[PDB]
């Protein structure tokens, strides 16, 4: 999943 | 219930999201030092109602966004 | 130099890595509770030799492992 | 980024  | 966070180095304020809410931190992070936790949903981004987004509109605001991010969660 | 580690309900270990080197680490992971630690290198996956792959080369080993991880880094 |  992507980090922000 | 609104933080402000500061991106890293590396672009990031610290937090991973899905279907609007957040669910995981990252250590020593803005997010981690802010006090965001997770299970929560997203309300707004830089004062802008993001609730009811697609998780891919929440990141282009989030991605585009410069160094200061304040979030709101409910 | 090898950590086990076992994804969580989410489907991760608990990292971030840019260039084939851990940079960031998630806060309540598996990676935090087994030691992994930001800036080494990533030498093998599940004890294949990952040296010199792409991050999507590397993503994809991981992406497609079962629960258990395990790494070695230099 | 994404996280694994
Ligand atoms: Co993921
Ligand atoms: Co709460
Ligand atoms: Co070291
Ligand atoms: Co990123």
């Amino acid at each position: 999943d992507s980090v922000f | 219930r609104t933080i402000t966070m500061h991106k890293d180095s590396t672009g990031h304020v610290g937090f991973i999201f899905k279907n609007g809410k957040i669910t995981s931190i990252v250590k020593d992070s803005s997010a981690a030092r802010n006090g965001l936790l997770t299970e929560h949903n997203i309300c707004e981004i830089n004062g802008q109602n993001v609730i009811g987004l697609k998780d891919s509109q929440i990141a282009d605001i989030l991605s585009t966004s410069g160094t200061v991010v304040t979030i709101t969660i409910m």
